[PDB]
DNA sequence: TTAATATATACTAATTAATATATACT
DNA sequence: AGTATATATTAATTAGTATATATTAA
């Protein structure tokens, strides 16, 4: 019987987490589902981080 | 400058821990120092935990095996 | 890394406590963690009042959890355990009831399931394993 | 008091919506906890597996448990699973499987546990069951 | 695709990308192997069975 | 000898042996390593210094302190 | 488990970014907690501080830290340095001050410390890896 | 306000515990916070390890610490620990390790550094405060 | 140039810690 | 004397609600 709260950030809507589905990772995937959306965790990447340390060299 | 509270439980004394000091153990080592005690985490060993399993005298657990029936195909939803 | 041990590498520590599976757990929970699922708990619990003594089985058991971590067999495990069966039936894969929910909790928790034999198990898609004999 | 919900009762739900359920768990949600076992949820979620129709199916399960609390199956459970499978085999009677696991679960909870018959929870001992027809 | 997770007060959140905007305050959480599903919360049971008696027929 | 730790509300506690009990009502924790030292707390600074007096040790750093200049490292390019 | 990494292996990361590094990070980052302590933390910001491109190096510094955790040097690792540190005086051993303060963090906190030179391996109770 | 005790004032507490030295700190308490970096706490379990009456200084150690908060060297220490080395090495200024890290936890809290020996005297933006 | 990114804060609700007892058992 | 669990009340901490705003990549 979880319930979360949508608000607004900048010029995006954002959902509160309540604290028992709380992340241990930074992005999550978006897939529609019915009436809503699954969010799945994405591995905490590494990759994106030495891509960036590449780029500003 | 951290304190904690002396209360009884039971027949004896206990010291109220604050959340900062609390052990992820269920037994402490207590050694006397100065005026004081030094509290440090006291686990029991895996070597301890199988002495003392073959301390005790008992039947075997499962002595034909385990039942583990498979479960039924069910066609819940369409 | 989490190691969950299954039913038969628990009933075969508490009936014949041998020193090369303390050798074992003794040196994995220095750096690793030893759980048992609530689900083999239920099956050793079972174990125990089954048997003629159960108060010296019972304390047995109690001795053997003193060092283990009990996981709740929860919500996030029954996806993994519907995925799970429904593609062992397709490949006429069967499995013990008990055993097909040790194994989802394994892989929802991503952790290296401890048998004791292995046999249909290396058949179970997404799940670590580990034999000790 | 804690309300759980048994297999049979969650798949007619689901299948069948029937009016005379919906009251149930209306009148009973206002004053009580109306729960599932996460042994029910992992039969329920291998019903949307194994189905043709998953993402519908899903979907509907998602709808149902909306206004469920999921309990998980804890070690407190375990001792009356014990208790109870080792006195069904002695009379020689058998509830087998999850079923066992789900009876187990509101026994130690101490929860009314909700069926569709009498056949799913037979003569198991220190259960209360409340049967809602179909 | 995905979204990122931030901080709002003490509590974590989920940034929706503009498609997958809800046009309700509140949503129903219900967890989905690692993850979980977020979908508009039916106000009670009778909403509940009619609104999954929509989906099959 | 050993401890056991319990719960007491939400907070968790140390029950005593008898040959550890104290005669003051609130102690002093102090962290040491993965464990910590119950002591009884000195009133004020006085009493700290006063306490610290009785106690007869050789002195710590009889020779000073080595506090060498920070290690040298490449760091950036 | 809880892997820590010593300042030379984050200088490395930052200035040549090796794709070894980046594969062991990817692959224990699935099942272990990646992190630094603040000793080390305080070594990195000294070497952005003293640095020629010094906006672009702690861009890089900040990139790296955003999957890590930064732990404080405690009190607990308190007891673990004095012990370690009169060890290696003992024994006729010489070791960094600040390397000296990061291993008995390492310690403290039972944790992996992943160095660039292990033969560290004279010091007691401590568990290394090395990457190449 | 906070008072961070240096390792110099703490060495000298405890060996010689001067009547002045308790009468400051008994006057500081009443308002303010008197606390220690757990940088000079790791210094003093050194001095612990390696003397002769190790349970003895342990006990010492543990009622000077009775009074004071036990502040851990942190994350937001460590850009003012960087500003702080590259400035000093680059003035030519001579500062052991410890008192670098001391220094920097006390800049970093915004408190008055309490000094026994003045030449901390050439540090910038660190306040101090001298007793006799 | 409009989402989205990143951070920040005043406040109040909800939850969890701590205080102080109670009890029956081994 | 110690083990084990219980719980009401208040104290304290931590989560959540609501909002704001200056930047930056799509």
């Amino acid at each position: 019987m979880n319930k979360a709260k949508i608000f607004m950030n900048g010029q995006s809507q954002a959902v509160r987490l309540p604290k028992e589905f709380r992340f241990s990772v930074k992005e999550v995937s978006v897939i529609p589902l019915g009436k809503g959306i699954v969010l799945q965790p994405l591995p905490n990447s590494w990759k994106d981080v030495f891509q960036e340390m590449a780029e500003i060299s | 400058m951290n304190k904690a509270k002396i209360f009884m439980n039971g027949q004896s004394q206990a010291v109220r821990l604050p959340k900062e000091f609390r052990f992820s153990v269920k037994e402490v080592s207590v050694i006397p120092l100065g005026k004081g005690i030094v509290l440090q985490p006291l686990p029991n060993s895996w070597k301890d935990v199988f002495q003392e399993m073959a301390e005790i005298s008992s039947d075997d657990i499962f002595p034909e095996g385990r039942k583990d029936l498979p479960p039924q195909k069910r066609k819940y939803f369409e | 890394m989490i190691y969950m041990l299954g039913t038969n590498i628990c009933v075969y520590a508490i009936n014949k406590h041998p020193d090369s599976y303390y050798n074992n757990l003794e040196l994995l929970a220095k750096n690793n963690t030893i759980a048992i699922s609530s689900i083999v708990l239920a099956e050793l619990q079972y174990g125990v009042s089954k048997s003629k003594k159960k108060e010296q089985n019972q304390s047995k058991l109690d001795i053997f959890l003193s060092r283990l971590e009990i996981i709740d067999f929860s919500a996030k495990c029954t996806f993994y355990y519907g995925e799970l069966r429904t593609e062992l039936e397709q490949k006429g894969l069967i499995i013990g009831n008990n055993d097909l929910l040790i194994a989802s909790h394994a892989i929802a928790e991503n952790a290296t399931l401890v048998t004791n034999n292995i046999k249909e198990f290396k058949r179970i898609p997404n799940l670590i394993l580990e034999n000790w004999d």
